[PDB]
């Protein structure tokens, strides 16, 4: 469940599962080194949040920055830091709005419009005469048997 | 729905429904309770013994009372949460369903917030929430509009229900066939 | 799924079949057809004929000989070893016992799915007399698989001895339109679900259109580009005869 | 050549210019212009000022077309 | 040739095939094709310049010392029907009937 | 008549006119005299504003082809498309 969780991640239940359950989570002392216990909870709360901004994107196309906060389990501060990291090291991309608080998708415009994006309709107009093709000989078999 | 196959006796019939009752509890796959009204399968059960399940959700997304069919089950599947997640999509599906042709005949798709929150029995901050886990299961793809309170589909599993459907469906087309003769009467001319 | 190539030979010789004898309304010709259906898509480089007898008032009155094709094949080994059976081709539109019953005879001698070919003798309506139709199971059911039109280079160069744009499509548009309005009416009273279940999703592919309209007007300047170019070949037909026109008064001193 | 140059300007600073009359007379000579959309402004009274409504980015409308 | 023999050809082979869907020929192919066709039509409005770039730059003398007579009307007929599939798309653009009014 | 343009500035732009300023502007020794030239200007009046609700014109009997339509604008831009073939045909 834990790798099916990078798909539904609000970070609610992030810490109670930790606690909880931790055979290898917060207290490893197989195949981990350290002096500490400290490596377990900064090692794992780094990663789930970028494992987080990613599928938002997929989700979410335009959100309010202070609604935002609440999802990603960080501050007014802590969101543009994660943010801004992800963008940098090319994994994700997102539109960040400072005086308008807004937070968006930013859908690319190189798409060339109705080139590309419109012909998706063509499994509309495609699949009129399969069905019209496929009624007429169905009507005929039960009229004649 | 195969006639000429599975011949079972009455008995065996109930018994078959009976796995078919509880196959539509914790999941919303393959259309809903109504699919199995037009099969002759809920028409040849009984109606009481627990058999009604199929009949008692079926009304139930509409009515929005939980407690009608949890006082007609055991203990043993009303304390799984995951009956009372899906059951409310049924009950926006239907909602769902109305975004191709139903009221606006300008094929305009709109559907906002508040017709899915008391048809569904879940508050507006659960809104948000409830369309994430809807695209990450694979139960439904498009995005919704977060300034406006609007929600914009995409393909989905309409059913096989007909009337007040393929009656704006046919309409429709006459808008086609009304095109035919105010654009197609000046372009064949010309 | 699969494809279905058709020489022209072969629909052109299958509807001559109706006319040669008269055949009414109660009597359906059946034929074969040859070529090679071992790949994706099925390749028709000849047909024949059989006499097929049916009864119109019974359908379960049917008359099929399978020794006639036996002596038939016997000599195409003599002329082509690469013509197998694929499949065969009927008469008429309807589909009746005497027609799916027999598609199991053929099944003997041809190793993959034999073609089914339903034949319109009356070419009333649209394009393709004659549909290219699949048998598969999950009760028969039949699919439609596209239909192409490919022959050979000798073949194509003879068809054009013998017979030796935005308004065509719009004239076949306003008829198909209003075509597909009937077939939901027909459908209507034929069932007082399979195929209405399957048109709503079809029709589900002005909300997010506000911000879509500017989109419209960019196609169409730079469409309106070119009609500079046409406008910078209006201004090039007229440097044309102005090479002639002064011509004109040279030959006029001339002459 | 004073509302191109100035988007919002104040009632008083254009009798300022010209040396005109008095404000209530140049707020009329105003009215007679965006009557057949010459100027293609407005005049806010609560405000105080002229603001032009010309946004440009006509581009994408179908004027131009 | 006879009666059946006449339809049966133009509906087979008399230029080049697109029948088995009259109303879907140019609607497919001038509409849903774009993307194998038209995409990039910025990049396509270039190349009419490029073919009026290679004649018009050569000759404007009206003579021979380039080596050129027909120039002008090499890219007028080539660029002629570049022109006339962007205006027939342009009126399909408008046929494909979303439905819209108010 | 003058004085008819003189307010014709406010009505087809302007949207909400005031009611004591209208007095200083147009020159009126009372208050009232601001609400009886709306009478005759058939102009909507609430507390302190005058708003202006006509910005849409419909009816004038029936018009085809001209000012924005509705259905016959497709025409329009079609017929304007087709002008450019004939003309090369």
């Amino acid at each position: 469940s834990l790798v099916k969780l990078f798909t539904t991640n609000e970070l609610m239940r992030w810490p109670i599962v930790q606690k909880t359950y931790e055979p290898v989570l917060n207290e490893d002392d197989l195949a981990f080194g350290g002096e500490a216990n400290k490596h377990h909870w900064e090692d794992l709360q780094k990663r789930v949040i970028e494992h987080n901004l990613r599928v938002i994107s997929e989700y979410y196309s335009r959100i309010t920055l202070l609604r935002l906060n609440e999802l990603l389990d960080l501050t007014e501060s802590q969101t543009e830091t994660y943010i801004s990291d992800l963008v940098n090291q090319g994994i994700i991309y997102a539109k960040v709005n400072r005086p308008a608080k807004i937070v968006n998708f930013e859908k690319p415009k190189n798409s060339s419009q109705l080139l590309n994006e419109w012909s998706h309709n063509v499994d509309e107009l495609l699949e009129h005469i399969e069905t019209i093709g496929h009624l007429i000989t169905k009507e005929e078999i039960m009229h004649g048997l | 729905t195969l006639e000429p196959s599975t011949s079972i006796t009455l008995a065996e019939r109930q018994q078959l429904a009976y796995d078919l009752s509880i196959s539509a509890l914790l999941g919303d796959k393959i259309y809903n309770f109504g699919e199995l009204l037009h099969h002759p399968i809920m028409e040849t059960i009984v109606n009481d013994s627990n058999y009604d399940w199929l009949f008692q959700l079926l009304n139930a997304l509409t009515v929005g009372d939980f407690d009608k069919f949890d006082s007609l089950i055991k203990v043993q599947i009303s304390k799984i949460p995951i009956l009372a997640q899906h059951e409310s999509f049924l009950r926006q599906k239907i909602c769902l369903m109305t975004l191709i042709e139903t009221v606006f005949v300008k094929n305009i798709r709109m559907l906002s917030f508040e017709d899915i929150s008391k048809a569904t029995h879940l508050p507006k901050d659960n809104v948000e929430h409830l369309v994430m886990r809807a695209i990450s299961l694979g139960l439904l793809k498009g995005s919704i509009d977060q300034v406006n309170e609007l929600v914009t589909i995409s393909w989905v599993q309409p059913r096989i229900i007909s009337g007040d459907q393929i009656t704006k469906m046919k309409d429709r087309l006459v808008e086609w066939n009304d095109q035919v003769e105010k654009l197609g009467k000046k372009m064949e001319a010309r | 799924h699969e494809k279905v190539t058709i020489a022209p030979l072969v629909l052109l010789s299958a509807l001559d079949h109706y006319e040669r004898t008269q055949t009414k309304e109660n009597k359906r010709c059946v034929g074969v057809i040859l070529g090679d259906a071992n790949s994706s898509t099925i390749r028709v480089t000849n047909s024949f004929a059989l006499p097929f007898e049916e009864d119109e008032k019974n359908s379960d009155v049917w008359f099929l000989d399978h020794n006639y094709i036996e002596n038939m094949n016997e000599m195409c080994k003599k002329i082509n070893a690469k013509e197998k059976l694929i499949g065969w081709y009927h008469s008429g539109p309807k589909l009746r016992a005497s027609d799916l019953k027999i598609n199991e005879l053929f099944k003997k001698y041809t190793q993959n799915n034999p073609l089914l070919l339903i034949v319109d003798v009356k070419q009333q309506g649209v394009g393709l007399p004659t549909d290219a139709y699949v048998a598969i199971e999950q009760e028969k059911t039949f699919l439609h698989l596209p239909c192409t039109i490919e022959a050979e280079e000798a073949e194509e160069i003879g068809v054009e001895h013998l017979l030796r744009i935005r308004l065509t499509n719009q004239l076949k548009s306003l008829k198909g339109l209003q075509s597909k309005l009937k077939d939901v009416v027909e459908y209507l009273d034929k069932v007082i679900h399979t195929i209405l279940g399957k048109l709503q999703d079809v029709f589900n592919l002005n909300n997010l259109q506000k911000a879509l309209t500017v989109k419209t007007n960019d196609e169409l300047m730079v469409i309106y580009i070119s009609n500079l170019v046409r406008s910078i070949i209006a201004f090039d037909d007229l440097i044309e005869n102005k090479i002639q026109n002064k011509k004109i008064q040279e030959q006029r001193v001339k002459d | 050549i004073i509302s191109l140059t100035y988007k919002k300007i104040s009632l008083r600073d254009i009798c300022l210019k010209l040396n005109l009359d008095s404000e209530q007379t140049v707020e009329y000579m105003v009215s007679r212009a965006i009557r057949d959309g010459v100027i293609e402004a407005k005049i806010n009274h609560e405000d105080g000022f002229i603001e032009t409504t010309e946004l440009l980015n006509i581009y994408d409308s179908e004027d131009p077309q | 040739k006879t009666a059946k023999e006449t339809k049966m050809l133009m509906n087979l082979h008399k230029e080049q095939w697109q029948s088995g869907l009259k109303m879907y020929d140019y609607e497919e192919k001038e509409e849903s094709n774009l993307a194998a066709t038209k995409s990039m039509v910025k990049i396509a409005e270039q190349y009419s310049k490029r073919i009026e770039e290679e004649k018009e730059l050569t000759e404007e003398e009206l003579k021979t010392r380039y080596v050129g007579r027909q120039d002008p009307k090499k890219h007028l007929s080539e660029t002629a029907d570049e022109t006339l599939e962007n205006n027939i798309v342009s009126v399909l653009t408008a046929g494909v009937n979303s439905v819209a009014i108010k | 008549a003058i004085r008819d343009e003189i307010a014709k500035n406010t009505e087809l732009s302007y949207d909400f006119l005031p009611l004591s300023n209208i007095k200083a502007l147009l020159f009126f020794n009372n208050e009232k005299e601001t609400e009886k030239f709306a009478l005759e200007r058939n102009w909507p009046i609430v507390n302190s504003k005058v708003y202006f609700n006509n910005q849409s014109k419909e009816k004038a009997d029936y018009e085809d082809e001209m000012m924005h339509e509705e259905d016959q604008k497709t025409n329009i831009i079609e017929k304007a498309m087709d002008y450019a073939i004939s003309i090369e045909n």
